[PDB]
DNA sequence: CTTGGCTGACGTCAGCCAAG
DNA sequence: CTTGGCTGACGTCAGCCAAG
């Protein structure tokens, strides 16, 4: 891994970011989910 | 010349303290967040395994 | 005295960095595998909700 | 947070291991869960 | 190939907080 | 209340690796 902190900041920055996008995309999608499966 | 070579080189100490300090705070920051996402998604594939029942 | 409490504050400081690098080293491991747990859920997620359509 | 690092290392293994934990029992029910829903 | 940014290790000094 | 374990900060020295 890169010796400089900056790139080791801004790589667990840049990850959090894009898997706290896919989860946040993921969780939008439950009420439609939930309404669907009772019918 | 050797006494700001010197000069400069405690300078970059304190920034790359501060740097380290700030990097680890990062991380745990990220191991929190980790763990709470962890917590929600857990609970929801709870829910809709009971969904099914 | 004060030789023998200059050496054990050497000593002491050998064994705070270790336990320093082996912590960092821990929580790099801890988010590396909250990571791959998060994935693995998520996908499962998506997977359950194309169980639906 | 504890002071020592021992404490910490702990502390982290310790949740580690509790959210592993629960993880894996929640991931063993997959199997049962798209053959009961598919019936 | 050679400076310089930057970062590991060391040692020393305050200083904390619990164990004595 | 007072030692001692233990850990933050500092400063210095090697040493790396890319920028010059
Ligand atoms: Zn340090």
């Amino acid at each position: 891994n890169p010796r400089k902190f900056s790139e080791k900041i801004a790589l667990q920055k840049q990850r959090q970011a894009e898997e706290t996008a896919a989860f946040e995309e993921v969780m939008m999608d439950i009420g439609s989910t939930r309404l669907q499966a009772q019918k | 010349k050797r006494e700001v070579r010197l000069m400069k080189n405690r300078e970059a100490a304190r920034e790359s303290r501060r740097k380290k300090k700030e990097y680890v705070k990062c991380l745990e920051n990220r191991v929190a967040v980790l763990e709470n996402q962890n917590k929600t998604l857990i609970e929801e594939l709870k829910a809709l395994k009971d969904l099914y029942s």
